[PDB]
DNA sequence: TTTCGGGGGGGCCGGGGGG
DNA sequence: CCCCCCGGCCCCCCCGGC
């Protein structure tokens, strides 16, 4: 197994960064019978899902890690057949309704309600065979839910609080509607510090018997990850595999293919500002989008790569960031992402 | 109080082609057709309340005299006009045998034909073509583009 | 039409083209002589243009006009043609070619071809016109540039309006079903950008590439979802994180070994797959995602056939775990 | 009970338990004797007590037993298409009122009509509301309607005309302090002076958020087990409020006016997970109430903050919006 | 090594059909004692238990207990093609990736032998330790099916109350309410249809209409069905087999008002 | 209870309801000491159904004070389908009732089925619509009327009934052709049930819709004969006589224009 | 391509009636 | 007791501006 997954902590006591958050989670788990609905918001790859699983393991037993995948049927008003993959344990269910796009509402109105409106049979650890505890539902990528699904969650959260408790995870609370935020206890999940990332990487290296010339290499990996611990671990593994498990001070930092393509697009845009350049940029954007690269990620990375160009002056950067804001709003409210990306590229080309 | 009076729009609806105002050339052409018979397949188009239904009804009445009851098949949006209706009832009416003066034919009046679906219009084509020796078709519509091109090719355009 | 696809290569296709006026002038002369009405040969071509080469229509026109008019001369040809002129809905290529023409956007051309006419031209096909405009608005030589305005500025303005039109379209096809905004969309997606970059086409008009790219993206997203839910029990991320972070390391642990130790990596690779409930089809799908300098097509092709055959035999001769039963 | 969150545990049980909605609760209590309850349209910001108020009104109108057969509740979790409105709602509105028992008649007012509560009505389509218009008008004799929403503009004008409007005011430290203090006392929560006022200021009109924050602070204090009063510092920390030192650092970087420094600082800042809305609100408070700025500067910054907040409300990227706002402010 | 030669294969077909809707992947433990199965539903609100004793089979023997993760849909596919009157046998081997189902008949020509793939399902040590059920009863399966079908049209929830000489079934819906109250009934001419009731403490429980409909759908196994209700434990719906039984544990609806 | 009416078998009530369930949706029953009088109107407001059931039809009937129950026919049919046809059927209602209770009791066993159907608020009057002196009144076996209606409906959607001295004419004109059936009064002592009688004051001629007549003929299962009363400027009355009651259909003729 | 609603048209299924 | 007629769901597909 990959080192990122093989060394993931499985308990609150096993956490290694953000000790204050660990103490807060322990306080919340001390008396879980009245735990409110939780909404963990924070940067990607920081450990939000790890901390949610640790909290569940603190509330219930280790059995929370005995997961299984099932497939649930759904029928729309037009009789369309939809499948939803549900990860479940003897104590909780995990769902990602956004997998069904605009149909996510149905999952909220049919599946979740069904969980909250009935009791469950528990033939292990219970003498009577009936569960004497509330069931936990984790909603992944809660920020991807449509407004209809979020609205449907509202009364379900309140009516059946005795039987169901919700734990949602998100990278940004901006798409969450105000009532849902009001109904949840908000938990901020800060990214680990550079020293903590270096400590984790050093522990992994020691466990894997990887030869390291200097610890600074780990530090160099930590900055390149921009606080993303998953990216840090995966990059460490890639670097080790690319140097026969022997890393040196000259070991280059590996970047993913899509990032390289975006950097090349930035260079092309800066160098050439014309309609033919725009057509080539459109081709590159189509290629990036066709391979499951989200449009928002493309816009963010392109904007920051452009702002990192040394030859641009302050006026150009101000115009670029303003256009990025405008077209991020456009993307949030649109269907065809390529249209907005092309518009942003054209505006940037005009400004330069 | 409980006895309604006929509105002037219906009370003074023109009953003869000479009582219709406007579109002098087309009205005179319709009068000539009525006098000499041999009515062709026609599509009358325009905007609301200009005298399309009145003109079609007056032409049919003048042409068919007392044979109006048997020689005219009137269908509009208020009646079912699906593909099955076109294939069965309209086809039977076209295939019907009726005795009329030498210069007259049976008339099918599809008022508000723009509401008909594409399939019914397609089904009407060969029915119009094969039975033209005894049946003629008059469409009245508000938007000519709704009528498919094959039907327009078979008719005379009166805008 | 797509409905006629099954008849592609199971019949001899015989095409009939609109007959020219010279091929029917004698017939019209014979009909006019027999029916006792004067028909000037000069105006015959105008009549054919009116009906767009429909002999049935032109004969019907002659029959209808001869009832009261006994002479079709140059004097009355204009009125008759304008009364009987056909209205054929243009196809997407014709719509794109006409909308991007710079003449219609000039003052005089605006007087002849009006804004209502442009909106009707869009409505001739309201599901493909915006796509065609978005596809072809970057491949013209504008003749409507304002004093000092460059081609790039007009292109940027057109792109901004296309983005606004996309937002309007999202509004239209929402749960509210706001189809009353269809006219507005026509202006924002087709008419305004075309007016901004109207002129002469620099090259061949191309059909929209958005549909094929959208279908390809949907297919790749489906493959990504299957791969993610096959490995969901071992990883900690969403599908996007799997695409952006995990797949490079998975390649380094699944593809690179075959390029260094040849057939000695097989077992190791299999082990990795067994650790994540992966399969051969997932292997190929994962190898099909990378772009830029990480394209594997040539790399996979260059692998010796013996190594791939051995990998297939080893996989097919061993039992593997199942993450999801009855997917 | 001990197995319920404080928000649900302390939900009002009767109209007298509503804290700061007297302008409407008085009329609702009057209707008990008047027995001519009109069609109601409750609207207001989140967590003001609309659902609690309607539930308490039904409780006091029909009592625990007769309520089930007299109330029809539909919310966003239920399908409410035009067909549903035209069939199910119409059929329920056409039914005769259930017969009260002797107990109910002698112990409760038992008005001669039933109630349909369409909670979160702003999520319903316009066609469904149009269908509801004449259904409410025709059967007013035996049925009354309650529409609860957050955005009143989403209700079609005919329905708003048919309904009597009730605006639920925002709950702040001035009108809701008593309820929070009562909850804290009943829970034996030890807090320093001004802690409850600070909680209500942070909640910004939402009493549910304030109660949840109080419960979180109480849990933290109990886990600590130090027997010390809860301070405002941990209350601010639990609410996600940025520390004042960080805000001053951001203000200084903005005053510097260098694009690169601002970009680097914002990149470092976004790694802490602070929500963009809280940062924007704190910046607005700092700048608008500062005496070291001219009228023109405040005039421009108010519009800049309004634009940034409107963009953020659409679910945009927090990093880009915050960087754009800070860059624009630095150039004022 | 392992075989369960049946008196009539139709019995096995009905047994498999009786719980196909509730569960689809169930582990069957074949021992010399018989066939055992215990599967929890996907929603963790219903449990299906199956027991087929050695006596029921015409000729059953086992040399080593074997757990087969046979799929129910594939088993139904195998059994549907079989003839009306056969002697289904379940032969397997030491390392079975498939089990050969021999559909043998008295005649040497009416044979429908097939093969059925076996899946690898994970099985846990489910415990069904007996509990002091408050009140139990047994009534003909046809009557239960009629009651459930009639009451489902009214509402999706059905309430069962056991009181002194009273078995109350209630279905309250939007259009109205229905009740089919029955009392202890004994027939001397045909005791087989008599209603049996042993009541210890009062019980009132609400169940989902869909689950009850699914349970009664598999009532062809026996002309009688037994219901055991405990105030603090899930109900139990039992259909006696020739030498075992098919049992269902259903979790009652959460009582929000309580 | 306020009202308690017992049917020896639920079959009779089921057949009575099935006689007019396909033409109307909402019905209002007024129960008094003399029996039950019910009225219903179709959606198009073209047909009116009036049912009367006397006390003689019930094994035991008791109604202390008049009570009005407004119900929806499809729900009533759905409820009735849940009870067996061989069980005694008791209709029970209370003062100012909110629901009607249907009790299906099987004396053979201890099976009792209680079904509560919620009433709907319907404030309407019966108007006791019955013209005093109709222009013409005839009666004939229900089978003949049903056969004639079925035969003529196949040709046209409209059927014309003309009554003249010793002549009853049913005419239909359609696209494929026309049909005409002429019947004269006749009496047979051997089988009087097959006789048709007519009494005419003025000649009559009225056009009706075929669909409504097709719905009306469904009542032939309740009576062997049918009586038709026709008058100009008044709706046509089709009556089927029951053992101790009646079923009447008032059908408005089409406008002559 | 497509997030509802309406409309049209075809294929079954099954109640009832007839022989 | 079996076969045929013809009402009702059930499903699939296609517009939706002036
Ligand atoms: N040319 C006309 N001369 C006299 N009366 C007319 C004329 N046109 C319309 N009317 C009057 O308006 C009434 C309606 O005329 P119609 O023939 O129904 O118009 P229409 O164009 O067919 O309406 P549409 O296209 O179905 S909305 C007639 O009864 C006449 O009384
Ligand atoms: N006026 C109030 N008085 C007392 N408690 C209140 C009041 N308003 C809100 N609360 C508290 O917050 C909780 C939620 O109140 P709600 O009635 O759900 O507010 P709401 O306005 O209906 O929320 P929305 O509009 O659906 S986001 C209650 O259980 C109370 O504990
Ligand atoms: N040693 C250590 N690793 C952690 C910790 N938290 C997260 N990680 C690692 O970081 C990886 C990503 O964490 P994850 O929760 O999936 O990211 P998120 O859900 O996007 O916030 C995990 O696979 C862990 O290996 C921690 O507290 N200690
Ligand atoms: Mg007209
Ligand atoms: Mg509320």
């Amino acid at each position: 197994s990959l080192w990122v997954d093989k060394y993931r902590p499985k308990s609150l006591n096993a956490l290694s960064h953000n000790e204050e958050l660990t103490n807060f989670l322990k306080s919340l788990s001390d008396q879980p019978r009245d735990l409110p609905h939780l909404l963990l918001y924070g940067p990607n790859g920081t450990g939000k899902k790890t901390r949610c699983m640790a909290l569940l393991e603190s509330i219930f037993g280790p059995g929370v890690y005995r997961l299984k995948i099932d497939v649930r049927q759904f029928v729309t008003a037009s009789n369309r057949k939809l499948e939803l993959n549900v990860v479940s344990s003897p104590y909780h269910l995990e769902i990602t309704p956004s997998d069904m796009g605009n149909n996510d509402r149905i999952v909220i109105q049919e599946l979740l309600k069904e969980v909250a409106q009935m009791e469950q049979v528990d033939f292990q650890d219970s003498k009577d065979g009936l569960a004497h505890r509330y069931k936990c539902v984790i909603i992944n990528e809660a920020n991807s839910l449509t407004k209809d699904a979020q609205a449907a969650l509202r009364r379900t959260m309140e009516k059946y609080s005795k039987n169901i408790r919700l734990i949602m995870v998100c990278d940004s609370m901006s798409p969450i509607i105000a009532p849902i935020k009001s109904r949840c206890l908000l938990i901020r999940c800060p990214a680990p510090s550079d020293s903590e990332i270096s400590t984790i990487l050093s522990d992994v290296v020691t466990n894997e018997r990887i030869q390291l010339e200097t610890k600074d290499i780990l530090k160099r990996i930590a900055q390149a990850s921009n606080g993303n611990l998953r990216v840090s671990l995966l990059m460490l593994e890639s670097m080790a595999l690319n140097n026969e498990l022997a890393l040196k001070s000259s070991s280059p930092i590996i970047k993913p293919d899509w990032i390289i393509v975006i950097h090349k697009l930035t260079r092309k845009i800066v160098k050439e500002r014309s309609v033919n350049s725009l057509i080539e940029c459109r081709a590159v954007l189509y290629d990036l989008l066709a391979h499951c690269i989200p449009a928002n990620i493309i816009l963010k990375e392109l904007t920051f790569s452009l702002l990192d160009v040394e030859t641009l002056n302050t006026t150009n950067k101000s115009s670029i960031i303003e256009y990025s804001s405008v077209f991020d709003e456009r993307l949030s409210l649109g269907n065809k992402a390529i249209f907005h990306l092309e518009g942003f590229i054209a505006k940037v080309m005009c400004c330069l | 109080t409980l006895s309604l009076q006929l509105p002037w729009v219906e009370k003074y609806r023109p009953q003869v082609l000479s009582d219709i105002v406007g579109n002098k050339e087309t009205i005179d052409r319709l009068q000539q057709i009525a006098k000499d018979g041999n009515m062709p397949h026609m599509i009358i188009s325009g905007m609301p309340g200009i005298g399309k239904t009145t003109s079609v009804h007056c032409l049919a009445h003048e042409l068919l005299g007392r044979s109006y009851a048997d020689g005219v098949l009137e269908l509009n949006a208020s009646d079912d006009r699906g593909i099955d209706v076109v294939r069965n009832q309209i086809k039977h009416f076209a295939q019907k045998k009726l005795h009329l003066p030498p210069g007259k034919h049976k008339i099918v009046i599809l008022d508000e034909a723009d509401s008909m679906t594409a399939g019914a219009q397609q089904a009407l084509r060969r029915t119009m073509e094969l039975y033209s020796n005894s049946t003629r078709f008059a469409f009245a519509c508000n938007q000519s583009n709704k009528i498919i091109e094959p039907l327009q090719s078979r008719c005379a355009i009166l805008r | 039409l797509p409905k006629m696809r099954p008849f592609d290569r199971v019949c001899l296709d015989i095409q009939f083209r609109r007959p020219d006026a010279n091929s029917i002038k004698s017939r019209l002369m014979t009909i006019a002589i027999r029916e006792k009405f004067k028909l000037d040969p000069n105006v015959i071509d105008r009549l054919i243009q009116t009906t767009r080469g429909d002999i049935r229509q032109v004969i019907n026109l002659l029959s209808t006009i001869s009832t009261t008019t006994k002479t079709i001369n140059h004097e009355n040809i204009n009125e008759i043609s304008k009364a009987w002129e056909k209205n054929i809905a243009l196809k997407p290529f014709d719509i794109a070619h006409k909308m991007l023409d710079g003449q219609i956007y000039s003052d005089i051309g605006s007087r002849n071809f009006t804004l209502n006419d442009k909106i009707a031209l869009y409505f001739d096909d309201f599901d493909f016109t915006p796509l065609m405009i978005q596809e072809n608005y970057l491949s013209t030589r504008p003749s409507v540039l304002k004093p000092g305005q460059s081609h790039l500025e007009a292109v940027a303005e057109a792109a901004n309006c296309i983005s606004l039109g996309d937002i309007v379209e999202k509004k239209i096809r929402s749960s509210e079903q706001l189809w009353s905004l269809l006219p507005l969309h026509a202006v924002l997606s087709s008419v305004y950008p075309a007016s901004k970059v109207a002129g002469h086409m620099a090259g061949r008009i191309n059909f929209t590439a958005w549909l094929g790219q959208n279908s390809k993206s949907a297919k790749y997203y489906r493959l990504l979802q299957e791969i993610h839910y096959h490995t969901r029990l071992g990883t900690s991320t969403d599908k996007i994180g799997l695409r952006l972070d995990y797949l490079p390391t998975f390649r380094k642990r699944l593809l690179d070994p075959f390029l260094k130790q040849g057939a000695d990596a097989i077992s190791s690779v299999i082990e990795v797959m067994d650790d994540y409930y992966l399969t051969k089809e997932d292997w190929d799908s994962i190898m099909e995602f990378f772009v830029g300098p990480d394209v594997t097509t040539a790399i996979i092709k260059k692998i010796p056939a013996t190594v791939k055959s051995g990998f297939t035999r080893k996989y097919n001769s061993m039992t593997h775990p199942v993450a999801i039963y009855r997917t | 009970l001990a197995q319920q969150p404080w928000v649900e545990k302390y939900r009002p049980k009767n109209l007298d338990e509503v804290t700061a909605q007297d302008h409407a609760v008085t009329v609702l209590k009057k209707t008990l004797k008047s027995a001519n309850l009109p069609h109601m349209l409750f609207y207001g910001p989140p967590g003001t007590g609309k659902t609690s108020t309607i539930l308490a009104l039904t409780k006091e109108l029909y009592g625990p037993d007769l309520m089930k057969s007299r109330i029809l509740e539909l919310n966003a979790s239920d399908e409410r298409g035009i067909s549903i409105v035209r069939e199910k709602v119409k059929n329920f509105a056409r039914l005769t009122v259930s017969k009260p028992s002797k107990h109910d008649l002698e112990n409760y007012p038992c008005p001669p009509y039933k109630i349909i509560i369409l909670d979160e009505a702003d999520s319903m389509t316009a066609d469904a509301q149009s269908a509801l218009r004449r259904t409410m008008e025709t059967y007013s004799g035996v049925t009354r309607f309650c529409l609860i929403c957050n955005y009143v503009t989403r209700i079609i004008d005919p329905l708003a005309s048919r309904c009597s409007k009730f605006r639920f005011k925002a709950l702040d430290a001035s009108n809701a302090i008593d309820r929070l203090r009562f909850i804290s006392e009943q829970e034996n929560v030890k807090c320093d002076d001004g802690v409850l006022e600070r909680i209500l200021d942070i909640s910004a009109g939402d009493l549910r958020r304030g109660i949840t924050l109080l419960q979180s602070a109480s849990k933290g204090a109990q886990y600590l087990g130090d027997g010390k009063n809860i301070t405002s510092t941990q209350v601010e920390e639990l609410a996600g409020v940025v520390p004042h030192d960080i805000l001053i650092e951001i203000v200084e970087k903005v005053k510097s006016g260098d694009f690169d420094e601002i970009k680097k600082y914002v990149n470092t800042f976004m790694k802490s997970g602070w929500s963009a809305a809280s940062v924007v609100n704190q910046l607005h408070e700092y700048y608008i109430t500062n005496d070291n700025f001219d009228t023109n500067f405040k005039n421009q910054i108010s519009w800049l903050l309004f634009t940034t907040d409107s963009r953020l409300n659409n679910g945009t990227n927090e990093h880009i919006q915050l960087l754009n706002l800070l860059v624009k402010i630095s150039q004022l | 090594m392992l075989e369960a030669k049946f008196e009539e294969a139709s019995l096995f077909k009905r047994i498999i059909d009786g719980f196909k809707d509730c569960v689809q992947l169930v582990n069957f433990q074949c021992k010399e004692d018989g066939i055992i199965a215990q599967a929890v539903d996907d929603s963790r609100v219903l449990l299906v238990s199956l027991e087929i004793g050695v006596e029921a089979f015409q000729e059953y023997r086992c040399d080593h207990p074997v757990t087969l993760g046979m799929d129910l849909t594939s088993l139904s596919k195998i059994l549907r093609c079989g003839n009306n009157t056969d002697t289904l046998t379940l032969i397997a081997d030491n390392t079975p990736d498939s089990i050969i189902l021999l559909f043998e008949d008295t005649k040497k020509d009416r044979i429908a032998e097939y093969s059925l793939k076996l899946m690898d399902i994970d099985a846990d040590f489910l415990k069904i330790e007996e509990l002091q059920y408050d009140s139990t009863l047994s009534l003909p399966s046809s009557e239960f099916s009629k009651i459930v079908r009639d009451l489902s049209q009214l509402s999706d929830s059905i309430n069962i109350m056991i009181t002194k000489e009273t078995i109350k079934f209630v279905a309250d819906g939007d259009i109205g309410s229905g009740s089919v109250i029955i009392k202890p009934f004994v027939d001397m001419e045909h005791p087989e249809t008599s209603i049996k009731l042993e009541m210890d403490q009062p019980v009132d429980l609400t169940f989902g209409a869909k689950y009850l409909l699914d349970i009664i759908k598999g009532s062809s196994l026996s002309d009688r069905v037994g219901i055991r209700l405990s105030s603090e434990a899930p109900a139990l719906f039992q259909f006696d087999l020739k030498s075992g039984f098919l049992q269902f544990f259903l979790a009652p609806k959460f009582n929000d008002e309580e």
